[PDB]
């Protein structure tokens, strides 16, 4: 919601590196996949950069400023996990940035 | 079949007998003979670059004997005592003067050898 | 004229290998070795014999 | 003779060929030999007409004509021509 | 004395620089201005 | 000896077989864990001959490279070097060469320099090693040289030409009705 | 480093590396390596066996 | 259709010879080509009265002939254009106020080319973006058709401008064709299709020209008269029409000498005339 | 005459530019052979097929070469494959 | 009729009942020697070194020609197969000229090769040769019909996989000709296909002529960088000096053919190459200076310049290794823009791997059935890959395009050249809507220019509709046909490595040309701006910056390439860069560390391990990673843009010898423009097909 809205002016990528045939990535491939159209609306202008891999570590990385790297494991992360994962990483920006 | 100093020879017209077939840079025991070979102005099958070195070149005469137009050669000249290393480290052009000096009786001595079997 | 003999046909190249068992394997031995024998299954008549059969 | 064209100017490209009205009407029926998927096997025919009215000399540009017409290669109907003698 | 002129006619057979330019030039923007001295001649850029 | 006979443990050891997993030993290996964690996670954990994806494999400095045969001590830079493992088959110029190709699989060290001398322009090489390609009959056989020698390992699995159906029969095929067609 | 030498090199690139094997037998090198050669292909020298020139360079060799 | 009579008639006799370009074009070339020419045309939204200025220089006969099928099939109006320098070009520009505006690329305009004198009239199209129509100061002009091998920007090229359509998936729907339709403007004359189908008729009948018989026209392509003489003619009758853009008058010589009776529309200053038949 | 690297040269010396006065290749092949075979004239040969071999006899010259004299185009002389002697034909 | 029993030289061997007897042979590992058919050509009875002894037969029979018939048992070994193929052989040495020195097959000529080893072993033919002159074909087939056998390879191979038709034989008895009946040259974008289709010394490399033998080329199996396809090849090279290059067996990218650029313009580093750092001073001046007054030069100014005003224009050449060194150089500087051009910016986002690639890939062509082309020219842009189309077309495939009418060799139906018959398929009153609905396998191909365009997101959204609402994507037959043809392996990386491209500076004070000479104008970069070219060959970059650092150049370099198909291609480091040239990655690395921001990044492994940290589908080398957000990334959205501009839709290439700065140096691309491209240049549609 309002997390998703600052996501745009929290940090500068969003990358969702994870597994299409992994049950530990499953959780996060199913958020991927049925929220994408609400970021990719509601913040059309951020990298938001999906990979998969046949035995990837499932990982979402906030990039801040400055390149900070805000990678954080979603494997076997319920869609609730996710959910708050990404409120957090788009939460930490003001502690990243100064 | 005195394998004497390696020289290049060439037709009566004096043009290049070199071919650039590769066969002597295969054949070179050691590989003391290195060609660089490039499509000639005129279209002919010519190298830019023919040297020996000495220094390596074992004056075996197998590329006379493998020679493809008769233009490797070894003529009679045996006093090609050298003061510097670098000086023989012999070349195209090197080669083609020695051809030229010794022309004459490599010559009788190419004929004499083809009418062996002849 | 001849052009068809030039390659010679008869060159001499012929090899021979010969292959000895163990001279001290036992017949029974020999069976086991080549499994026609079960290593448990010795000593009696007719496993031995089926396994000699076997190996024949 | 000469598989290839011979450097003539008389065979050149510049040389003026089209096939006669009545060339042209005789392609009717020759065409109804074959079938209209393969309209290639006109091309004896064709050359017979051109050979006809040509002076007993096939044109290179009558070649390229009749390429135009029976919708073939041009180097197939040269290599037509120059099979037969 | 002229060891200079076959090494770079050596060089130039696989490591050919890139003729650079060496004086004062006219300057498009940040792109100095010369011309190419390429021999061969581009036909269909000046044909009819 | 291309292909080990797979359907018994005498093909290769499973050890040669399977491939280190990289473990951070460097500050930028530290740094970047989590790189190296998936490349350990996504690379195949098998090398085979059957194998399908290039997969690198770094130098493994270890007791298994105790048969390392060029860290001399003027020469310290060989025995840490990685090479390329790929089928050098027969070139596209002929298709029957007098020595057919494709029989070995070639192990290759990438050249360090070459340079032309210029007292008569000759051309010669700053390492002396790497001059020849290697060939391994089996890609096992590979492997354990690689480790041996403590060398890491770059394999590609060749391409090969498809079976294909090939008849002169095809030469004269009936295209079909013409009306039907249309 | 003979051995190397011959064996990096094709088989005729490596011929005169038998005469500096014997320096004061040169011939007898040759024609063992020639032999061998022969062997390995099979055959042997029919115009060398006719001619008696090997016999002749063998014995001048040895004298 | 007033063009289709040699192609009903027969459709595989010769139409047109490009001996400037040494391709020889058939009736169903020339139709199939005015086809794709006026589809491109239509598409592009060039509605009838669209007026496209002629700044080829005579050397691109196949061309020329080839777009003024395309301008007839259709129904728009064609000026060519006889600039020499970048003033003069301008002040054409303005009066005419075309729709499109063709040019042979490499064409010399004075000390410049003919696109370096366009591009000095018209800047804008330097700044013309990929795949966006061009923002230029003239009120009319639309497109720019360059006849060159390299791709100018703010300009589109004459084969990329047309488009070949089919028998099945078409959907553009070309004009049909209407006599009282102006097709040629020069020399401030306004030359209609009846007006040129008239000049041709009345020229043939001053020349002595039969249905077989050939028309060599070298050098210039745009003068009305070789129009009639070379295209239009070979429309109607079915005569076949040698292009020798650029040709020297002894190479042209030749090519007669290759024919047997032909009408050597003779390249010049004026518009082209017409000779007597044979040598 | 004309100049180098144009279509009509590359069309005429097999895509190469051709040097006449052969110090570029006098220096670029060491050797002034290709001045000195060109001081050489032109052959008119009646034949259709010659057999070239720089020389008398065979192996006192090159390898036996067949050269067609009868081409597309008349009196185009035909330089050797294997020696530097060109041969043309005797009257087309 | 499932497997037939044979005795190969007495071996019985189950094979198939279709394939050939040299479909056996070579199977079971039987080396049968031939000279006409190719596996990949037409069957053809040309040859006779296939006539093949078998038991209980009259007559020897051509294995190539003939199958394999149940219980067949071919004595190969036999002396009568030994005899056959000795009188063969000695009928086809009859008429070969004596030209093994003096030509370009001589160390790999399967004719010398069949002759030491199936030959008699000795002539007894004792008498004049008949001889027939070469022909002229350009610079890139070389001639030599003397030792022309009448193979009829050339016309098989043009006819059936160049599809060009100029090849065929003239004339008959002793004096067939093979070549062409006019003078002319053979350009179709796979002259060098030819060179590698003649068995014999009649068609060979013209640039490669007299170059060398194969006993003194060094042969490396890499993957190509100048078509968007990556074929694999192998480059044979001698000492510091590169040779040349063969096509390699790769059927997943290209079978076993390449393109003339492939094959030809590899001459162009060899030529007007940066080989040290050179300083542009203000009055043009190009000063060398060491490497490490440059990087501290670059440092400060980058130190002293502001984030906000820092820009780059990424290069053709440019690989995964140095595309994320750019992008964490720019990252750790707190930049966040990757593009300093605004004109023709690929309106792609690199958010998914599934839109920014070609769904269908290189053998979807084949798999396909409709194939719709938008401003895609195949001929130009990749001969293999026009060439499998063509295949494709002949036997079950409909081409439909909506561009500008090419001349491929096949036929493609034409529905128009502007955006009015888009707008009209995507509004579904279109004729093509119901051929593309009633096609079971339907691909939608759009150039990489084309989307370039000003109105690419628009038409990019159009192409997306049509395709979700058409079945181009259709997840009930799991079939993706929505390919997109891109022109930039550069950008193409840079799409799989999350760089937007859409991120454009509009005014910056650093301009950074890695490797970009293509596509630039002078006024896009402010005049106020330092500006540093890190290239190899100097055309447009090195006038356009006032600092100019060497580096590797594709051979030169181990670099990781993303063949839009979605394959990892590990190009090998051939050669030495020239000069002092330093690697992209080592100068991006040297940089950051100058920059007070050091990268993490002391080896190739080190930068693979951040790689596999940012995108872990590049780790796998020669595979395509299949994607299942396939429908999610190509799903139709509601309230997109997609209004189409009405101007032509064209594509970029127009010489297909120049197209980038190494092909611009290119002496060989040089000859090939002066020569084809007058030949090739037409206006006008060639309805002959
Ligand atoms: S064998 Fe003779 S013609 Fe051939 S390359 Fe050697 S020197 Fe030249
Ligand atoms: S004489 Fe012998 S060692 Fe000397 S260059 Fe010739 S082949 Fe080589
Ligand atoms: S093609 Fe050339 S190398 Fe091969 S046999 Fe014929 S002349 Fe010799
Ligand atoms: S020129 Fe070569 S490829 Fe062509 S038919 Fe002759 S042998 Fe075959
Ligand atoms: S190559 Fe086998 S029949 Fe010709
Ligand atoms: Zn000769």
């Amino acid at each position: 919601s309002s997390w998703q809205k600052l996501i745009g002016t929290n940090l500068r990528e969003l990358r969702f590196v994870f597994c299409q045939n992994s049950q530990r990535s499953l959780g996060l491939r199913n958020y991927i996949a049925k929220n994408y159209w609400n970021l990719k609306n509601q913040n059309p202008n951020f990298p938001l950069i999906v990979r998969e891999c046949e035995e990837a570590d499932p990982y979402i990385i906030a990039r801040y400023q400055y390149g900070v790297e805000k990678k954080a494991f979603a494997a076997n992360n319920n869609e609730a996990e996710i959910e708050n994962i990404i409120k957090t990483l788009v939460e930490q920006s003001n502690k990243v940035n100064n | 079949l005195f394998r004497g100093e390696h020289a290049l020879r060439r037709y009566p017209t004096g043009e290049e007998r070199c071919i650039a077939c590769k066969l002597c840079q295969s054949a070179c025991p050691a590989r003391a003979i290195t060609i660089e070979t490039e499509p000639r102005p005129d279209g002919s099958r010519r190298t830019v670059r023919y040297d020996i070195d000495m220094t390596k070149c074992i004056y075996c005469g197998f590329c006379q004997e493998a020679c493809p137009v008769d233009a490797i050669v070894e003529g009679p000249n045996y006093e090609q005592t050298a003061y510097l290393h670098e000086d023989l480290f012999y070349d195209k052009y090197k080669l083609l003067e020695n051809g030229d000096k010794w022309e004459p009786q490599i010559a009788r001595n190419i004929e004499y050898l083809i009418n062996q079997p002849l | 004229h001849n052009i068809r003999y030039h390659h010679e046909i008869h060159t001499s190249d012929q090899t021979y290998h010969s292959s000895y068992d163990p001279v001290g394997e036992t017949t029974t031995e020999r069976l086991v070795r080549y499994g026609y024998l079960n290593k448990d299954q010795v000593n009696n008549a007719e496993a031995v014999a089926a396994a000699a059969k076997e190996f024949q | 003779r000469l598989a290839a064209h011979r450097k003539n100017d008389d065979n050149s490209d510049s040389v003026p060929f089209e096939f006669t009205p009545e060339n042209y009407k005789e392609i009717e029926k020759i065409l109804a030999k074959y079938p209209l998927k393969q309209k290639r096997s006109a091309v004896m025919p064709l050359l017979y007409l051109v050979q006809e009215q040509n002076n007993n000399w096939v044109p290179l540009s009558a070649m390229k004509k009749i390429a135009k017409l029976l919708e073939m290669p041009e180097i197939d109907v040269y290599e037509v021509a120059t099979f037969y003698t | 004395l002229n060891r200079m002129r076959f090494i770079t006619a050596q060089r130039d057979r696989s490591r050919a620089p890139w003729q650079s330019p060496k004086g004062e030039g006219v300057f498009q923007g940040k792109k100095l201005i010369v011309a190419s001295n390429s021999p061969f001649i581009d036909d269909m850029s000046i044909r009819d | 000896m291309l292909l080990p006979k797979n359907a018994i443990q005498s093909a290769r050891y499973f050890e040669i077989q399977k491939i280190p997993a990289k473990i951070a030993k460097t500050a930028n290996e530290k740094i970047l864990s989590v790189g190296v964690a998936q490349k350990n996670n996504i690379q195949p954990k098998t090398v085979t001959a059957q194998g399908q994806i290039g997969f690198v494999q770094h130098p493994q400095l270890d007791s298994s490279c105790q048969y390392t045969q060029f860290y001399t001590p003027q020469r310290r830079d060989i025995r840490g070097r990685v090479a390329r493992i790929y089928i050098q088959d027969t070139n596209h110029m002929h298709d029957t060469p007098q020595i057919p190709e494709g029989y070995k699989w070639t192990l290759e060290f990438e050249r360090q320099a070459q340079y032309k001398t210029p007292w008569m322009g000759w051309s010669f090489n700053g390492d002396t090693f790497s001059k020849r390609n290697h060939y391994f009959c089996t890609l096992e056989d590979a492997i354990s040289y690689c480790k041996q020698m403590g060398f890491g390992y770059e394999v590609s699995f060749p391409r090969s030409r498809y079976h294909t159906r090939k008849s002169y029969a095809d030469n004269m095929l009936w295209p079909g009705h013409d009306n039907a067609v249309d | 480093g003979s051995e190397k030498l011959i064996e990096d090199r094709p088989y005729l690139q490596g011929m005169p590396y038998f005469d500096r094997f014997d320096y004061v037998s040169m011939m007898v090198q040759e024609h063992a390596y020639c032999l061998g050669i022969e062997s390995l292909l099979g055959t042997t020298n029919y115009s060398a066996t006719f001619t008696q020139i090997r016999t002749m360079y063998d014995e001048l060799t040895r004298i | 259709s007033p063009l289709a009579a040699q192609l009903a008639i027969n459709g595989n006799r010769n139409a047109v010879r490009y001996e400037n370009q040494n391709r020889t074009w058939t009736f169903n070339e020339l139709d199939a080509h005015t086809n794709a020419f006026a589809y491109g045309l239509t598409e592009l939204g060039w509605k009838a009265g669209d007026k496209l200025l002629l700044w080829v220089e005579k050397n691109h006969t196949s061309e020329i002939t080839t777009a003024q099928v395309g301008a007839a099939k259709a129904g728009v109006t064609l000026v060519p254009i006889y600039a020499h320098s970048a003033e003069e070009l301008e002040k054409a520009l303005n009066d005419t106020k075309a729709k499109g505006l063709l040019l042979s690329p490499n064409s010399k305009a004075g000390n410049s080319k003919y696109i370096e004198v366009v591009n000095k009239v018209i800047p804008e199209l330097y700044n013309t973006g990929r795949g966006s129509t061009l923002k230029t100061k003239f009120a009319n002009l639309q497109h720019i058709i360059h006849t060159g091998f390299y791709t100018f920007p703010g300009t589109y090229k004459f084969r990329q401008i047309m488009v070949y359509a089919s028998k099945n998936f078409n959907t553009l729907t070309l004009p049909n064709v209407e006599l009282n339709a102006p097709l040629f403007i020069s020399g401030n004359q306004t030359y209609t299709l009846k007006d040129l189908i008239s000049k041709t008729e009345e020229n043939r009948k001053t020349s002595k020209l039969n249905d077989n018989t050939p028309v060599f026209v070298t050098g210039d392509s745009r003068s009305p008269l070789s129009f009639s003489l070379g295209i239009l003619n070979s429309l109607l009758h079915g005569n076949y029409s040698v292009y020798t853009g650029a040709q020297d008058l002894n190479e042209v010589g030749q090519t007669i000498r290759f024919y047997d009776n032909a009408l050597l529309l003779v390249d010049g200053d004026i518009v082209k005339a017409t000779q007597s038949l044979k040598h | 005459n004309l100049n180098p690297y144009s279509y009509e040269a590359l069309k005429e010396n097999h895509w190469l530019v051709s040097d006449s006065s052969k110090k570029n290749s006098e220096w670029t092949h060491k050797s002034n052979a290709e001045q000195l075979i060109a001081k050489v004239p032109i052959i008119y040969v009646d034949s259709n097929i010659v057999r070239c071999i720089g020389g008398t006899e065979i192996n006192a010259g090159h390898p036996q070469v067949y050269i067609q004299l009868d081409t597309r185009k008349h009196g185009t002389p035909q330089t050797c494959k294997y020696c530097g002697l060109r041969y043309a034909k005797k009257m087309d | 009729n499932k497997q037939i029993e044979i005795f190969i030289d007495g071996k019985p061997a189950k094979v198939d009942d279709s394939y050939t007897i040299f479909q056996a042979c070579y199977e079971n590992g039987v080396i049968v020697p031939r000279f006409c058919y190719h596996e990949r050509l037409s069957v053809a009875g040309n040859c006779r070194m296939c006539l093949v002894e078998v038991e209980n037969v009259p007559k020897p029979v051509a294995a190539c020609a003939s199958q394999v018939v149940p219980g067949m048992k071919i004595k190969t070994k036999s002396e009568k197969t030994r005899i056959h193929r000795g009188n063969v052989m000695e009928f086809l040495l009859a008429n070969h000229p004596l030209d093994c020195p003096i030509c370009d097959q001589g160390g790999e000529c399967d004719l010398q090769d069949i002759s030491s080893v199936y030959g008699y072993g000795i002539s007894r033919y004792n008498e004049y040769k008949r001889a027939v002159e070469d022909k002229n074909y350009g610079p890139l087939v070389a001639t030599s019909m003397n030792r022309c056998i009448h193979c009829t390879r050339c016309v098989r191979f043009a006819t059936q996989i160049a599809g060009v038709e100029d090849l065929g034989k003239t004339g008959r008895g002793k004096a067939a000709e093979i070549g062409t009946y006019v003078e002319k040259t053979f350009n179709t974008e796979l002259s060098g296909n030819v060179v590698d289709v003649c068995p014999v010394g009649a068609l060979t490399n013209a640039p490669y002529a007299f170059t060398s033998r194969p006993w003194e080329l060094k042969s490396f199996y890499t993957s190509d960088v100048f078509d968007t396809l990556g074929s694999a090849i192998q480059v044979d090279t001698r000492g510091p000096e590169i040779m040349r290059v063969l096509p390699r067996i790769h059927e997943e990218i290209n079978e076993e053919w390449i393109s003339d650029k492939t094959r030809h313009a590899f001459d162009g580093l060899k030529r007007q190459r940066i080989n040290s750092p050179m300083k542009r001073s203000k009055d043009g001046n190009y000063e060398d200076i060491f490497w490490e007054e440059a990087i501290q030069t670059i440092s400060k100014k980058c130190l002293n310049t502001p984030s906000d005003q820092i820009g780059a224009i990424i290069g053709e050449f440019a690989d995964i290794e140095s595309i994320t060194a750019l992008k964490d150089f720019l990252n750790r500087l707190d930049v966040d823009n990757f593009e300093v051009r605004q004109h023709g910016n690929l309106k792609v986002s690199p958010d998914f791997r599934a839109n920014y690639l070609m769904n269908s890939k290189i053998t979807g062509v084949e798999d396909a059935d409709v194939l719709l082309l938008v401003g895609c020219n195949p001929r130009y842009e990749a001969p293999v890959l026009n060439a499998r189309i063509l295949k494709s077309t002949r036997k079950n495939l409909k081409v439909f395009n909506i561009g500008t009418n090419q001349d491929l060799n096949y036929k493609n139906v034409h529905l128009g050249n502007s955006t009015k018959v888009l707008k009209e398929i995507a509004d579904g009153t279109h004729p093509f809507a119901e051929r593309l609905k009633k096609a079971k396998l339907p691909m939608i191909m759009v150039g990489a220019s084309a989307l370039e365009r000003e109105d690419g997101a628009e038409l990019y959204n159009t192409l997306k509709v049509i395709s979700n609402k058409t079945g181009v994507i259709s997840e009930e037959k799991s079939w993706n046909g929505f390919n997109i043809l891109h022109k930039e392996m550069g950008r193409i990386n840079a799409l799989e490595l999350g760089i937007n491209p859409t991120s454009v500076n509009k005014n910056a004070k650093l301009v950074f040309i890695l490797g970009a000479d293509n596509n630039l104008r002078p006024e896009d970069i402010p005049a106020d701006a330092f500006v540093v070219y890190f290239g190899t060959h100097g055309d447009e970059g090195a006038y356009y910056a006032d600092i100019i650092l060497p580096t590797a150049a594709y051979t030169e370099k181990n670099a990781t390439w993303v063949n839009t198909e979605g394959r990892v291609q590990q190009g090998r480091l051939v050669v030495m860069p020239p000069g002092d040239a330093r690697e992209d990655w080592q100068i991006i690395r040297a940089l950051s560390e100058e920059a007070g921001v050091p990268l993490p990044y002391d080896s190739l492994e080190e930068l693979r391990y951040r790689v596999a940290e940012l995108a872990p589908h590049l780790l796998k080398y020669d595979y395509i990673e299949p994607t299942i957000f396939g429908k999610v990334a190509l799903s139709a959205q509601q309230g997109v843009k997609t209004t189409l501009s009405p101007t032509p839709i064209t594509d970029y290439i127009d010489n297909f010898y120049m197209t980038d700065a190494i092909s611009r140096a290119s002496v060989t691309m040089a000859k090939c423009s002066t020569a084809f491209n007058h030949e090739k240049f037409s206006n006008f549609k060639n309805l002959a097909k």
